[PDB]
């Protein structure tokens, strides 16, 4: 047995309990180290989220390849863009803090 | 007199490109049975003998009369006629299924999926069969309860939205429940490879716990709970 | 004949025929578990659109975050307008968060009965309203 | 001509019917190595074996120590000595072997502390040849035995290269000079006609319960294979013997199992008395089905009815523990609130004697071979077999023993497979059929497809169903039966003034049910005429004018100083029924009952005696 689809399902639930744990953790500790791990969790869970949406509505064998590649491209730009924001700007924790008291 | 209105889905494949249209039938409820099937039989026997439908046991234990009544997929011999005379009972076939005639769906794919899981006892050694009964305790026997009762009415699978869009590659609640039915069976030895047959994104993992399957089951069974229980076995089985 | 052959012969008889598909979404009864599943997918996509739009703007659009807030500050700061706009952020966020837990509870194999679905379905719905109104006043 | 497309299929064996006996015969032939085709008008699961709730009889010996030879005695005594004892020998001997066979297939039998199959008490079963008291040999899957039987038979059938003609209505047998060559059948999906030719043909179409108004049987139990043998000119056996199940709902006619009486359910009349102890002292309420239902219908005669209009009796489950009703009888518990609006734990079930079983059917050898009657002797019809309720190897005789039909299915279904496997080999010459064979079968179909008369199919059906219920009930007198005979004959002459509405090819339910009507009528004629001719009270057939049980000897007194009655004087013989299709003329003759067993040393022949529980 080569459980590829089984291990993928577990990973989705692993990042879910992680993302559920990180949101209050970011409120308690809004450090730079939290910013990158939150940017990693937001993108990965979101990528595997739309991945399930694509495999549901897209008919496949022709558009399936294009949609999965188009999503991977978007997810790569999202994670890099967020990492750029954490390094060259205030960070996603400080971004919310300033936005919410506006 | 006590008049009850029935609006039924009708399509004739012999009327040269006929459109699927609804047809209203009026029935004296005082001179009819309590169940929907009794009413469907009544219009067939009295009003119009053109309404085609599957019926057999009239008892609720064969799964022939399975159809969509008022937006719910149940057996017509189990669901009783709505006593409220001011409402018209909308009668449709099973959702997102190929219509052969009036309320008659093509279930060939449904049964084929049930064949693809291998619903029979598989032993590693078969040389000692048909001579001695296999042992099972009352404790191990109770684990099959609520699973073997499935009558294959195809109500739960046809209610599932995932089975609508992905009916070709996704097996559906009814079939998956039977796959689980042969998994926990203490007699069966091929438990590992039954799970290994579901190692693709479509066979099992197209379920998203929408939970329309349990909510419509005529026998009150819980396929969704059984599906989620498979998912737990899939992530824990070794080798 | 085999199971795989039965499926292959099924589609050839139906796709090349005059047989129509039975009505599905037009006729089926609206369930609370069904509607809440659609909203979970709706909020899922809406949130992923926001997260991606935020990271994508950090690369494409010029200027830092401090200057970007000033554009929002430029327009009249309506107390009843900012609160409503801020409410429309946490509303799809907290619904998906509370219902996300409900999905994770289901993955443990617990609370999968019809009465339990309707109970936990309301609890998630109520927690959303409270957490959305509560966080908008932070 | 040129209207219908004929598609000829070539196989080794054709099994008409996909029920219990049908599947066992079907998959067993491919398991033996034959190219087997299975023809069925319904999907195999929708078959009426699922409705079976009681159980399946086997002397395995799990509750107490048991012997299959006692199960032989209980069946032959139950058969009122009309049952062929060679067939009962074969059924009871490999009864434990064929049930273990099913459990090994995957059947989730109810269990005990030992871990073995749960057996229970049932109507008319006794240990130590009747003297030992109550017996427990009814193997059950918690009140859903027949449903679980069919699923584990169907499930196991996918292991083999069996062809399945799902939803194909069989019209007539393919016959050439007395020899059976296969089946001509109608496809329901598109409307075409298929000729399926094979060296051997098995018929497992079940009973004809739809002949009556009130029955526990399905809407499809129309004795199609029984009336298929009829049009071929071959006889039908014991068709007047119709079993009335004592416990059936007053409403839709649904079945409440005899397993209710086997667990501890008692029958109580409107007076409040335990009336079943009054009629039968030994077995009481758990007696044979020809005695219990006889007592219930007699309660109406003295006006002791429980119902609002005083017509039905009660089955009490008020005293039964709710712990047992959830584990041992869940199937009848849920269906009680549906059709009656009654919970089993606080109030009794409204029950009434209703049509249940047809022991009489197609004359059958203990091997499974279909028997024709020529010159007072039995002849085997070449390439024709029958198993199940449609068959009559007469293992049930005049009255079927409780929970014996599911056994009759698996054992004789297996026997039909073995008798083919040991006679001819797979791949042997398939006898060529005539180019225009089954011409009248197609011409028949074309008449009712374009039927333009005055009387509707369903209106003639109701006229048949209600006439049988009043004239051929539990009790029937010669004057009442004779009126019914000439009444059914008049209804047969109306089968040319029939009115149909549907004129399509794809799924014509208005046409197939009228074909069922042709089959039902031919079964009804032979049932009523065979009943009026029989001048005795034996088993389910009870004559009010002839209360006597007429045998070759007066078996009440010792057998020695008594001369034997001639064959055409006594009534301990099988009723063989022929009927001309064109005029509806019923002609009857009789063949001797088989008394000899397969081995006298291994199993003793039980002579006729006074029958009462
Ligand atoms: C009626 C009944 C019988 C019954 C019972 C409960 C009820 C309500 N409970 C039982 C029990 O608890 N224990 C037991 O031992 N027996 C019980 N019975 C009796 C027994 O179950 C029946 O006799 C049994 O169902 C008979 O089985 P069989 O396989 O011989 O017949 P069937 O199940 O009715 O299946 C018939 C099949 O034949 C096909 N068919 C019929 N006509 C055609 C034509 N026209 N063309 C093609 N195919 C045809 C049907 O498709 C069906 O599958
Ligand atoms: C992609 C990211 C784009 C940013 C936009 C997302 C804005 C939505 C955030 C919703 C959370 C509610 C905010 C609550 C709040 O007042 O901030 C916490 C604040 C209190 O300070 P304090 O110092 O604790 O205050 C003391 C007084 N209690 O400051 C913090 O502690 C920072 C914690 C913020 C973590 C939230 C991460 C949300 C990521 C989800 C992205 C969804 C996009 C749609
Ligand atoms: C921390 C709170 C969150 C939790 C507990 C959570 C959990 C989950 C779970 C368990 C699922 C799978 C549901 C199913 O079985 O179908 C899911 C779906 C999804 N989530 Fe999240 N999630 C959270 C936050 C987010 C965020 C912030 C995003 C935005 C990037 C997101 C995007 C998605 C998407 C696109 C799906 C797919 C929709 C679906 O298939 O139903 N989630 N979530
Ligand atoms: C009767 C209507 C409301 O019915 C519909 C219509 C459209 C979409 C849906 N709901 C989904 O489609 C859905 C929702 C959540 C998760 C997975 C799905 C999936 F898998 F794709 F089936 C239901
Ligand atoms: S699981 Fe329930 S709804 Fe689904 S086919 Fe079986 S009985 Fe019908
Ligand atoms: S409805 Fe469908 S997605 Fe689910 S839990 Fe049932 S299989
Ligand atoms: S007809 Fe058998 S389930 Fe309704």
């Amino acid at each position: 047995s080569s459980k590829a689809a089984s291990l993928h399902w577990t990973g989705e639930r692993v990042v879910s309990v992680l993302l559920l744990g990180l949101l209050p953790a970011a409120y308690l500790n809004p450090c730079s180290a939290m910013d990158y791990s939150l940017a990693a969790a937001l993108t990965l869970h979101g990528h595997w989220g739309i991945g399930q949406v694509v495999t549901d509505y897209v008919r496949g064998d022709a558009l399936q390849k294009a949609a999965k590649a188009g999503l991977l491209a978007l997810s790569a730009f999202t994670f890099a863009g967020l990492c750029y924001f954490n390094y060259h700007d205030v960070g996603i924790c400080k971004a919310v803090a300033m936005l919410w008291k506006l | 007199p006590r008049i009850k209105k029935f609006a039924i889905y009708r399509w004739d494949p012999d009327k040269t490109g006929d459109k699927p249209h609804m047809q209203t039938y009026e029935i004296d409820l005082n001179n009819c049975g309590p169940m929907v099937l009794d009413a469907l039989i009544k219009i067939k026997n009295e009003i119009d003998s053109t309404l085609t439908f599957r019926r057999s046991c009239r008892e609720g234990i064969c799964g022939s009369c399975a159809m969509n009544i008022n937006g719910g997929n149940t057996l017509a011999c189990t669901r009783r006629i709505d006593t409220n005379l001011d409402k018209v009972s909308k009668i449709y076939p099973l959702p997102h299924m190929y219509v052969i005639k009036d309320l008659v769906p093509d279930l060939s794919n449904f049964y084929a999926q049930y064949k693809s899981i291998e619903p029979y006892l598989k032993k590693k050694d078969e040389s000692q069969e048909g001579k001695q009964q296999y042992l099972q305790s009352i404790e191990e026997r109770e684990k099959l309860d609520g699973l073997y009762e499935c009558i294959l009415c195809a109500c739960c699978s046809t209610s599932c939205p995932s089975y609508w869009w992905n009916g070709d590659k996704y097996l559906g609640p009814a079939v998956l429940m039977q796959a689980y039915r042969w998994m926990i069976d203490s007699r069966d030895d091929f438990t590992e490879e039954r799970l290994a047959k579901l190692q693709d994104p479509f066979s099992l993992y197209r379920c998203h716990t929408i939970m329309n399957c349990t909510g419509t089951c005529p026998k009150g069974l819980n396929p969704g709970k059984a599906i989620a229980e498979i998912k737990k076995m899939m992530a824990t089985y070794k080798e | 004949t085999t199971a795989k052959e039965e499926m292959e012969r099924f589609w050839n008889k139906n796709l090349g025929s005059n047989r129509p598909l039975s009505p599905h979404i037009t006729i089926y009864r609206w369930s609370l578990p069904m509607a809440m599943s659609i909203c979970h997918r709706g909020t899922g996509i809406a949130l992923s659109a926001g997260v991606s739009l935020f990271g994508l703007s950090a690369l494409l659009l010029p200027g830092n975050f401090e200057s970007h807030l000033e554009l929002v500050k430029s327009l009249c700061l309506g107390p009843t307008l900012i609160y409503t706009a801020k409410f429309g952020i946490v509303f799809p966020l907290m619904y998906h968060t509370w219902n996300g837990i409900r999905h994770l509870i289901w993955d443990l194999g617990k609370g999968l009965t019809i009465p339990q679905l309707t109970q936990s379905g309301v609890v998630v719905l109520i927690l959303t309203v409270l957490s959305s109104v509560g966080l908008a006043a932070m | 001509s040129t209207q219908y497309p004929v598609v000829d299929h070539e196989f080794d064996a054709v099994v008409v019917g996909a029920g219990g006996a049908g599947l066992r015969a079907a998959f067993g032939l491919s398991e033996a190595g034959f190219n087997t085709a299975c023809v069925t008008k319904l999907f195999p699961t929708r078959s009426h074996t699922v409705a079976a709730q009681g159980g399946i009889n086997a002397a395995l010996g799990n509750m107490e120590e048991d012997n299959w030879r006692w199960h032989f005695y209980d069946t032959v005594k139950g058969s009122d000595w009309l049952g062929d004892q060679d067939a009962i020998h074969y059924m009871t001997e490999q009864a434990p072997a064929s049930v273990v066979e099913l459990e090994n297939y995957g059947m989730p039998f109810s269990r005990t502390e030992d871990g073995k199959i749960y057996q229970r008490a049932f109507g008319g079963q006794s240990l130590k040849f009747g003297k030992g008291g109550q017996a427990h040999r009814c193997c059950c899957v918690a009140d859903r035995t027949g449903h679980s039987l069919l699923h584990t038979l169907y499930g196991r059938s996918l292991r083999y290269d069996t062809s399945y003609f799902v939803e194909y209505f069989a019209l007539d047998l393919l016959m050439e000079n007395g020899e059976c060559r296969g089946v001509i059948a109608l496809c329901i999906e598109d409307g075409s006609i298929h000729r399926i030719r094979a060296r051997n043909t098995v018929v497992a179409t079940g009973g004809y319960g739809r002949t009556y108004f009130s029955c526990t049987s399905a809407h499809t139990s129309t004795g199609d294979g029984t009336a298929m043998v009829t049009r071929a000119g071959l006889p039908c056996q014991d068709l007047e013997f119709v079993q009335f199940h004592p416990t059936g709902i007053y409403g839709a006619g649904c079945l409440i199992t005899e397993g209710c009486r086997g667990e501890g359910g008692i029958l109580i009349n409107s007076q409040g008395e335990r009336f079943m102890e009054r009629y039968a002292p030994v077995a009481k309420d758990l007696a044979s089905r020809d005695v219990v239902s006889r007592s219930m219908t007699l309660e109406i005669r003295e006006g002791r009815g429980c119902g609002p209009e005083k017509d039905h009796v009660y089955l009490q489950l008020h005293h039964l523990p709710p712990e047992q009703l959830a584990v041992r009888l869940p199937g009848i518990s849920e269906t009680a609130m549906i059709f009656a609006g009654v919970d089993v734990t606080k109030e009794p079930i409204p029950v009434l004697p209703t049509v249940h079983y047809n022991m009489g059917g197609i004359p059958t050898n203990y091997k499974g071979q279909v028997l024709r009657h020529v010159n007072g002797q039995d002849q085997v019809v070449p390439g024709l077999y029958a198993c199940g309720e449609a068959a009559c190897a007469s293992v049930h005789g005049a009255n079927r023993l409780g929970a014996n039909s599911l056994l009759d299915l698996v054992v004789f279904g297996r026997a039909c497979a073995l008798s083919i496997a040991e006679s001819c080999r797979p791949g042997d010459k398939v006898p060529s059929i005539k180019p225009n064979a089954g011409e009248e079968s197609v011409m028949n179909l074309d008449k009712l497809r374009f039927a333009n008369g005055t009387i509707r199919t369903s209106e003639l059906r109701l006229s048949m169903q209600k006439s049988m219920q009043s004239h051929a009930a539990v009790f029937r007198v010669g004057s009442v039966l004779q009126e019914g005979c000439e009444k059914i004959l008049r209804l047969y002459g109306d089968l040319q003034h029939l009115k149909t509405f549907d004129r399509g090819m794809v799924w014509n339910t208005d046409l197939v049910e009228t074909l069922e009507l042709q089959n039902l009528m031919l079964c009804a004629l032979q049932t009523i005429y065979g009943a009026e001719a029989r001048k005795e009270s034996r088993g389910a057939h009870a004559r009010e004018d002839f209360k006597e049980r007429v045998d070759e000897y007066d078996y009440s007194k010792p057998i020695q100083g008594q001369q034997k009655k001639p064959f055409q004087e006594h009534w301990r013989k099988h009723t063989l029924s022929y009927v001309d299709v064109k005029t509806g003329k019923v002609s009857l003759e009789y063949r001797p009952v088989i008394d000899k067993t397969l081995n006298e040393a291994d199993c003793a022949t039980v002579p006729p005696a006074i029958r009462s529980y």
